[PDB]
């Protein structure tokens, strides 16, 4: 308790819209449940409202990771290795810019192209809801047409498929095997005592 | 605290002062910007200058980045963002009116400035390299020679991350085109067809090779089989032959030593 | 215990199986042999007060008995030896005691008669 | 198809059997 | 098949029939009865052993020591006549 959303939800003199942008600007509330719906659980309504930089920082990497499919990590380790098999001067200058470059080519692809450090490294609340906002919209047009590929998804799932059931009839067969040799191995075993147990008592009567 | 550089040095002033001009000079920052750009000008600039300079080569680190209505207020906080290694030395006030006795601290963060622009475009150069190399990581381990999956069970992950990669790039092309107004993604879906199919390919590859695999091992398993039956049989064969003549031996001693103990006992005269 | 390892289990069989052939080697009788070369039976007398009789030959051709049980130390002999004969076996048991010197007599007499 | 060496082999373990199981002395 | 039907009872009832106890008792009546020869042959071996026919069937032949010395001439066992020809020597050469 003790914040207050309360009077940040006095949106007075809200009726009249505009937006410069061509995708919609989202509300909070349902930015944040459209967000989380993204699987972005770290999404909440009371981080996005007062944005801090390190939970956009992190909020950030998680969306590019997911809807690009790249390790930003991998990116910013290729960007520091150096062709041959005083620096730390610009390290932490040169990783927080490339961040700001990744994210930068990111949002140009979504209909934002003025993303920059500001919204990393000092976030403010309209700047991260309308950014934030663009990101939503993508999802939304994903989903809208990830029937188009819904063909492409079943072939790979049967052909997966198919490795998978004659990968567990190989093991099948491997392990009946085992289960045959050592059933062999262990009356073998019992028979190979006795043999040694009756030379034993025998020799005992032998010299 | 202290800036470890030697500003006051008149040789290391000449020395940056030619390392910044030559930099805005190739790089067309006399053209792009109607200022010119001299030696004589970072010998002693006007304000006027400076925030164009200084302007100018931010926007080459940070390109969408939106100046305010009077730059002087932000570039201390921008040098935050940075992460300058010289913040501390700097004091807010004197950014009013570089010119003063304080400019070297301000020369300095030019060519602080210059030398991030000329590594942060050879860093996005190798990042942009490693797109394209992390674009074809998948196919290329795929298509090593394949292991047992004793040692490669997350092959099925790597498959599934090719295939993600592929909608990826399809759904980001129509994007781009659904904000243009455009409606048609037949190119983009022709690409995806066709990326796809050498999925297949590879893939094709797998079952072909763990179904020889699976038919082999049958074959392998019946010869292992008749074999340990065979050494089953030899161990049988050969103990009971054992058993049987020693009891041969046994029984044959007792009967020769029965036949003594009689004569020993044969005490007829007759 | 690898079935596998099956051979070394069979090479101690093969030793142990002729082991035991070793030790069940026939033994000789060592009185049927004793008796098949001399023609000499140690049996129990006809009358086992007097307990010793000795057997000479294939057949019953010659035998004869020992007592020291009583004062009549020789007991009877199938061809009958006289008196002085007897006497000098009784001395020879008594005051000679030498088996083989009332061996040899014993059968020499009977042997010829 | 000759594989009645299993035979051959039940016919010792039956011998054995017959010759653990024999009691010595029989009459009527 | 060239198989077996069931090698784990095969083998089983191997050991089942690997009677230990019958071949050790017959060890231990081979053991008596050769105390059983040991002791009712001692009695009549000594007085074959006083005549001086010692017997070496380690090698093969037979010792007479009825002259004071061991340079009594053996016996071979192999073809030999024993008709009236064994019994002789080992009469003729006694004290």
């Amino acid at each position: 308790a003790s914040i207050f959303k309360d009077l940040e939800a006095l949106s007075f003199q809200s009726n009249a819209s505009r937006n410069q942008d061509v995708f919609p600007i989202l509300d909070l509330q349902e930015l944040v449940i459209c967000l989380q719906s993204c699987d972005f659980a770290l999404a909440t309504q009371e981080n996005i409202s007062r944005p801090t930089s390190d939970y956009m920082v992190t909020l950030y990497k998680q969306i590019i990771e997911n809807f690009m499919g790249i390790s930003v990590e991998s990116l910013l380790n290729s960007s520091n290795q150096e062709t041959g098999d005083n620096e730390n001067i610009y390290l932490d200058t040169l990783n927080v810019l490339v961040l700001n470059k990744i994210c930068f080519k990111f949002f140009e692809n979504i209909g934002v192209q003025d993303f920059n450090m500001t919204d990393l490294y000092k976030p403010e609340a309209q700047r991260t809801q309308r950014l934030l906002s663009a990101v939503v919209n993508y999802a939304r047009f994903r989903e809208e047409r990830m029937f188009d590929c819904n063909s492409f998804i079943l072939q790979m799932e049967s052909l997966l498929g198919q490795i998978n059931k004659l990968n567990d009839e190989i093991k099948q067969l491997q392990k009946d095997f085992e289960v045959e040799v050592k059933e062999i191995e262990i009356e073998y075993s019992l028979l190979s005592g006795h043999i040694n147990k009756y030379m034993n008592e025998m020799l005992e009567y032998m010299q | 605290a202290r800036d470890p550089r030697p500003l006051r040095d008149k040789n290391f002033q000449s020395a940056i002062q030619e390392e910044i001009y030559d930099y805005l000079k190739k790089n067309k920052f006399d053209i792009e910007t109607n200022h010119p750009i001299s030696i004589k000008f970072l010998k002693q600039p006007t304000q006027k200058g400076f925030i164009i300079i200084f302007k100018w080569l931010y926007l080459r680190l940070d390109p969408g980045y939106g100046f305010t209505k009077s730059i002087e207020n932000e570039i201390y906080q921008i040098l935050k963002n940075l992460r300058y290694p010289f913040l501390e030395s700097i004091n807010k006030s004197q950014i009013s009116a570089v010119g003063g006795s304080n400019w070297h601290k301000f020369l300095g963060m030019l060519h602080w400035m210059v030398r991030t622009n000329i590594k942060l475009d050879m860093c996005l150069n190798k990042v942009d390299r490693s797109l394209i190399n992390q674009n074809t990581q998948e196919i290329t381990i795929l298509s090593q020679p394949l292991k047992t999956l004793d040692e490669q069970d997350q092959r099925q992950e790597r498959y599934e991350l090719m295939v993600e990669k592929l909608l990826i790039d399809y759904f980001t092309e129509s994007y781009k085109s659904f904000l243009k107004l455009e409606d048609n993604y037949e190119p983009s879906m022709q690409e995806l067809k066709l990326g796809f199919e050498k999925f297949v390919h590879i893939i094709n590859t797998d079952v072909t090779s763990t179904e020889l695999k699976l038919e082999e091992l049958k074959v392998d398993l019946n010869r292992k089989r008749y074999k340990l039956h065979q050494q089953v049989i030899h161990v049988i064969d050969i103990t009971s032959k054992f058993k049987i003549n020693i009891q041969s031996s046994l029984e044959n001693s007792e009967n020769e030593l029965g036949n003594v103990i009689e004569e020993l006992r044969n005490l007829e005269f007759e | 215990a690898s079935i596998d390892a099956f051979s070394d289990l069979e090479r101690r069989m093969d030793g142990f199986q002729k082991d035991v052939a070793q030790v069940l080697a026939r033994q000789q009788n060592h009185v049927a042999l004793y008796e098949r070369l001399l023609q000499l039976r140690v049996l129990p007398g006809a009358s086992d007060v007097h307990d010793v009789r000795f057997v000479f030959g294939d057949d019953s051709r010659c035998w004869i008995e020992v007592a020291m049980h009583g004062d009549h130390v020789i007991g009877n002999s199938h061809p009958a030896l006289d008196p002085k004969s007897r006497a000098t076996l009784e001395h020879v048991l008594t005051v000679q005691g030498d088996l083989a010197a009332f061996l040899v007599v014993a059968r020499d007499m009977l042997l010829a008669s | 198809r000759a594989a009645a060496v299993t035979s051959t082999l039940k016919a010792r373990i039956e011998k054995m059997k017959a010759k653990s199981r024999r009691e010595g002395t029989t009459r009527t | 098949d060239n198989l077996l039907d069931n090698p784990v009872e095969f083998l089983k009832e191997v050991r089942e029939s690997f009677d230990i106890q019958q071949d050790v008792d017959a060890m231990k009546r081979i053991r008596h009865d050769l105390d059983v020869i040991k002791e009712e042959s001692e009695a009549r071996l000594k007085l074959y052993r006083s005549l001086g026919v010692i017997l070496d069937l380690e090698n093969d032949q037979v010792l007479i020591n009825r002259k004071n010395d061991g340079n009594i001439d053996i016996l071979p066992l192999d073809n030999n006549l024993s008709d009236f020809y064994k019994t002789k020597y080992i009469w003729e050469r006694l004290g």
